[PDB]
């Protein structure tokens, strides 16, 4: 059977073809690092991936930092039900969760806490660091510095809260402003933290939508998950 | 089939108290994390409290912390939410929902697109 | 004489131990690479194989510590054996001393490594490393002044090979590993020690709204692995080549030398068994027996 | 609208359902079974297969 | 009105109960007591498939049991020589996130789709010899969950926006839509006389559709939880479904009831996929446990496991003359088994 030892060796040589394409696209995707963008519509996300930048189900935005190659998925035209779709994010470096802080009177910021807890302790998901963007700082600090809209009466815990000794305070803030951003932040992390597995972290950190650093902040918070991991694996952390 | 009864609304006072009931059927309850949502008129949905499986861990929103209690009864499968001291604010169609997953306590039961796993929902109106 | 016969025994059980624990860790590893494209794991098994190697060749040496006679023709064959243990010795150190360089250039370029980490990189390293420890090994066979005169008709490292060889060894080979070890840990450690404080103040804060001495634990132990292992030997080859009268030669190829074969024994549970990985695979061994 | 159309949509999807005839569980048991009996040869993996024809060896 | 209107549609799904019990006149573990089990079968992985990259989540065997195509999100499909283990083509996605694939009937089109709401069908056979998108289907508001071919210019689509379409693909146009589920649709089998579909929606209900009239004929709702995987019977007449509450339930379109359930104490996991052997004595189902369990559809007892995987399983699929079965897993890798 000539015939079928000639068909045999040209679909080795196919083979052989495959197997180079394959080591090329394994080469250049093991360089690629994947984040998912995350939050509610009203949240400032959407001028984050323009200022990045400067139907379909599914947006890409490629942005490259020190060389490194970033790609961003922000999944528009999906209905609310993520139980199912946010599987597939199982493997991202990190989830960009952007939450307006100053979204307290439905009240959004109880919303978000509960969808950040669903992401946390999601079965799928417990192996992704998520980076916590706390936007809409500016309106968090003009709503509190002068206005009716108190926080404890959405949030009665505030009335006994204090600002930790262990914090850095921009030059210029009231110590209003900062208590309850620190406050916010820390109803953020004590649902993170309570998990005590330490297979993934949150990292938090505020943001403004016009704030030019927010590539910065993903790099390192993508510099500091992958070093957290190997020093995990070398039995260091 | 899966079903879930609320039961329990009509008006009362503010300042009253009213019992709320959740009567369920069609599955295995004491598997199932449940929890209460609201949606007042002109508002979205929004998430009352939640109860675990045995019911050892129970959380409220702040709105609602120290003034309701949820309660559940594996034994009869009936889920319960004592409110006390009403305000007018909490005016709204109160919905008994079941998240999907059972030994899971991840939990998607805020969606507002129709949601196959909550009740028809119960009216509770706060005035004089 | 008993002397030999007592010491002899020891080298073979030794020897068989270290011969099967690096076997199991190697098809432990080549079993995991095949399952999984971990680069580091090439390592890993380069190391077993090294360990191996070095039980080999120490099983060789027990022709002369057991009941067997001896004659000055002897010189060439059993210095070809022992230029082989030197070769195998030096083999997993550099393993030792390429693994903990990988493990520094993943902690500290954590985008270059995985930019350009690649089994080609790795099978380079690998080649190299054993072109050198070759080399080192076969250094005194060649080179005149390494050469021990007055063969007596009997064979160990120093019949053959003068002190000026483990003095040269120790110089430009074993201290310098060392000490870069020693930088790079000391610098992983500080690494882990700053994430350390900041996950701490994150749990802290989360406690409030609602493991320090780890990295240490492996450092000292890692460091007082891989100095421990051979210091001893070349410290004693140090004394010797510097004195004119010291006699230490009744401990220093007779029992700090084995400091450095243990340490063949102490990788395959260091560097292959504190891995979680390894122990899944090892357990799946394990499973799979009981199922034959 | 969407509201009560949902309802009057469902009630008359259910109405057209309920008017399908229906099979007592027995029979269709029976034809299982049948049908498991009868393709009981023709299943590589239910029954063992030499490996003369076996292509995976 | 509404109030009436849900106290009607309860009265008459009480007597849809009424009539479905009536017909319960005895239960296929009753009336299977009598027959030889099938004992205990212990498969083996034969063939082994490495070359994605990312986790693979969804996979179909072809009509002459010799090629198959599996989808990996890292945007690659491959078609694989199952026989020799070579690759025949690797396709590159221009969406990542890819959900589904399918394999025609005549396997001259492969179709897949995700995330990205857009079903693409790529030609194998172009005479220029490299593959092409044919075309591109984009009228769906939600990822693509599922896809089969009915023929080389018909194919079914499942998307998360709760309705099923049939896509003309020359024409590029929705034939007609299927609307009635209530959560997200997961799964698509067609059945063998190419007549009938049915699908799992995440609302504990199987919905029974007609192709050409486009419209639901039976409703089963006996699962307590979503719905992940549903496998038609090989003759027919009844179909298996497998659910996150790790229960699998046999449903007979003509009973139009639940015959059994498939379950066990220790496992509390969803199942992911399901499948009937050629005879149907065999009911092979995936588990998120990381191993695959045999069910025997008449006794309710678990005939045997499969354990080569090390990772969640996402699909499972047995070859139409019944030889081996297939297995696919996030960990990237394919198992044969035989
Ligand atoms: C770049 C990094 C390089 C690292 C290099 C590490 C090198 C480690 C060294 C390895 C070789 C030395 C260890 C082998 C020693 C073999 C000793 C032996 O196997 O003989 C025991 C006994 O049988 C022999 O003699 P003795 O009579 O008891 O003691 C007198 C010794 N002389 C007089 C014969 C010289």
């Amino acid at each position: 059977t000539e015939d079928q030892r000639n068909e045999e060796k040209a679909q080795r040589e196919a083979n052989k073809k495959i197997e180079k394409q394959l080591q090329k696209d394994k080469q250049v995707y093991r360089a690629t690092h994947r984040l998912l963008l995350l939050g509610a519509g009203e949240s400032g996300k959407n001028t984050i991936v323009k200022q990045m930048r400067i139907t379909s189900g599914i947006f890409e935005t490629k942005f490259q930092v020190d060389k490194v190659n970033f790609h961003m998925f922000d999944v528009g035209a999906q209905r609310d039900e993520r139980r199912k779709w946010i599987q597939c994010f199982n493997d991202v470096t990190a989830i960009i969760f952007v939450v307006a802080s100053s979204s307290y009177n439905t009240n959004r910021l109880q919303a978000a806490l509960k969808l950040f807890d669903s992401i946390w302790n999601n079965k799928w998901l417990r192996d992704t660091s998520v980076i916590l963007f706390l936007n809409k700082q500016d309106l968090l600090a003009e709503k509190v510095l002068a206005g009716k809209s108190k926080i404890e009466d959405y949030f009665p815990e505030f009335a006994r809260y204090t600002t930790p000794e262990d914090a850095t305070p921009e030059p210029g803030e009231d110590p209003r402003v900062t208590r309850a951003k620190y406050f916010i932040r820390d109803e953020f992390l004590r649902i993170s933290t309570a998990s005590g597995d330490g297979r993934h972290y949150c990292y938090p950190h505020f943001t403004c939508s016009v704030d030019t650093e927010n590539i910065r902040r993903v790099f390192n918070d993508c510099r500091d998950i992958i070093q957290r991991m190997h020093l995990r694996q070398y039995e260091l952390l | 089939q899966v079903q879930l009864q609320e039961s329990g609304g009509g008006l009362v006072q503010p300042g009253g108290s009213l019992r709320l009931s959740c009567a369920a059927s069609g599955f295995t309850f004491s598997n199932y994390k449940m929890n209460w949502v609201r949606q007042a008129p002109g508002k979205g949905l929004e998430w009352v409290s939640d109860i675990s499986q045995s019911g050892a861990s129970i959380s409220y929103t702040g709105s609602v912390k120290g003034r309701f209690t949820i309660s559940r009864d594996n034994a009869k499968n009936t889920l319960y939410l004592q409110m006390n001291s009403l305000k007018p604010e909490d005016t709204a169609v109160y919905y008994c929902a079941r998240c999907p997953a059972p030994f899971t306590r991840d939990c998607f039961d805020v969606t507002s697109t129709t949601y196959a796993y909550r009740g028809q929902g119960t009216q509770v109106t706060v005035s004089s | 004489m008993e002397s030999s016969f007592s010491f002899g025994v020891i080298l073979a059980v030794l020897a068989s131990l270290i011969i099967a624990t690096n076997t199991l860790v190697a098809v432990a590893v080549l079993l995991l690479i095949h399952k999984n494209d971990g680069v580091s794991l090439c390592f890993t098994l380069n190391l077993a194989v090294a360990d191996t190697l070095i039980g080999v060749a120490i099983s060789g040496l027990l022709t002369d510590q057991l009941s067997s006679p001896s004659r000055p023709t002897q010189k060439t064959l059993c210095s070809l054996r022992m230029a082989f243990v030197t070769s195998s010795a030096a083999a997993s150190v550099l393993t030792v001393m390429l693994i903990t360089f990988d493990r520094y250039l993943a902690i500290k370029q954590p985008f270059r490594y995985l930019k350009i980490m690649s089994g080609f990189v790795a099978g380079a390293c690998i080649a190299g490393l054993w072109l050198v420890s070759y080399l080192i090994g076969f250094l005194p066979l060649g080179i005149p002044m390494f050469q021990q005169t007055a063969y007596k008709g009997q064979c160990s490292f120093f019949a053959v090979f003068h002190p000026h060889f483990v003095l040269t060894l120790s110089c430009v080979g074993f201290f310098p590993a060392m000490l870069l070890f020693v930088f790079f840990y000391c610098d992983m450690l500080k690494i882990a020690s700053m994430h350390s404080q900041q996950i701490r103040k994150m749990e802290h804060a989360g406690a409030m709204a609602g493991s320090d001495f780890k990295a240490l634990r492996t450092v000292s132990v890692l460091i007082g692995s891989f100095a421990l292992s051979w210091t001893p030997f070349l410290i004693t080859g140090i004394v010797q080549v510097a004195c004119q009268e010291c006699h230490l030669y009744l401990v220093l190829e007779r029992y700090l030398w084995l400091l450095g074969v243990g340490n063949s024994l102490l990788n395959p549970l260091i560097y292959a068994y504190w891995q979680k990985e390894v122990r899944l695979q090892l357990y799946h061994m394990a499973l799979g027996v009981k199922k034959v | 609208t969407a509201s009560i159309a949902q309802a009057r949509k469902l009630v008359e999807q259910l109405k057209m359902e309920a008017n399908i005839d229906r099979i007592k569980v027995s029979k269709a048991a029976a034809d299982l079974m049948a049908y498991c009996e009868a393709h009981a040869k023709e299943d590589p993996l239910l029954t063992p297969v030499p490996a003369s024809e076996n292509p995976f060896r | 009105e509404l109030d009436q209107l849900r106290q009607e549609a309860e009265q008459l799904k009480n007597q849809i109960r009424d009539a479905r019990k009536a017909c319960a006149d005895a239960t296929l573990s009753q009336i299977t007591n009598n027959i030889d089990p099938v004992g205990r079968i212990q498969m083996r992985t034969r063939r082994t498939l490495r070359g994605h990259l990312a986790k693979i989540y969804a996979m179909h065997w072809g009509t002459d049991s010799r090629l198959l195509v599996s989808a990996s999100q890292d945007g690659k499909l491959i078609i694989w020589d199952s026989y020799t283990t070579n690759k025949v083509h690797a396709i590159p996605l221009r969406s990542s996130w890819v959900m589904t694939c399918a394999y025609a009937p005549s396997g001259n089109y492969v179709a897949c789709g995700g995330l990205d709401n857009i079903c693409s069908i790529y030609n194998l056979k172009t005479r220029e010899g490299n593959v092409r998108v044919s075309r591109e289907l984009a009228g769906h508001t939600g990822y693509l969950s599922c896809c089969r071919f009915l023929d080389d210019n018909q194919i079914v689509t499942s998307s998360g926006d709760t309705t099923c379409a049939l896509w003309d693909i020359e024409t590029g146009q929705q034939t007609t839509t299927f609307t009635g589920h209530t959560g997200d649709v997961m799964s698509l089998s067609l059945a063998p006389d190419t007549r009938l579909f049915v699908s799992g929606a995440c609302d504990a209900s199987a919905k029974l559709w007609d192709v050409r009239e486009g419209m639901c004929r039976q409703t089963f709702t006996g699962h307590e939880s979503d719905i992940n995987a549903i496998c038609f019977f090989p003759n027919g007449n009844a179909f298996a479904t497998g659910s996150d509450d790790a229960t699998c339930r046999l449903f007979d379109l003509r009973a139009d009831q639940e015959l059994m359930t498939y379950s066990h104490d220790n496992i509390i996991c969803g199942i992911t996929s399901v499948s009937f052997s050629k005879s149907g004595r065999l009911l092979l189902a995936g588990y998120d446990d990381f191993n695959c369990n045999v069910w025997d559809a008449l006794k309710a007892d678990r005939a045997g496991v499969l354990a080569g995987h090390d990772n969640r399983v996402s699909c499972l699929g047995v070859t139409d003359d019944g030889m081996a079965v297939a297995t696919g897993s996030w960990d990237s890798f394919l198992k044969i088994w035989n």
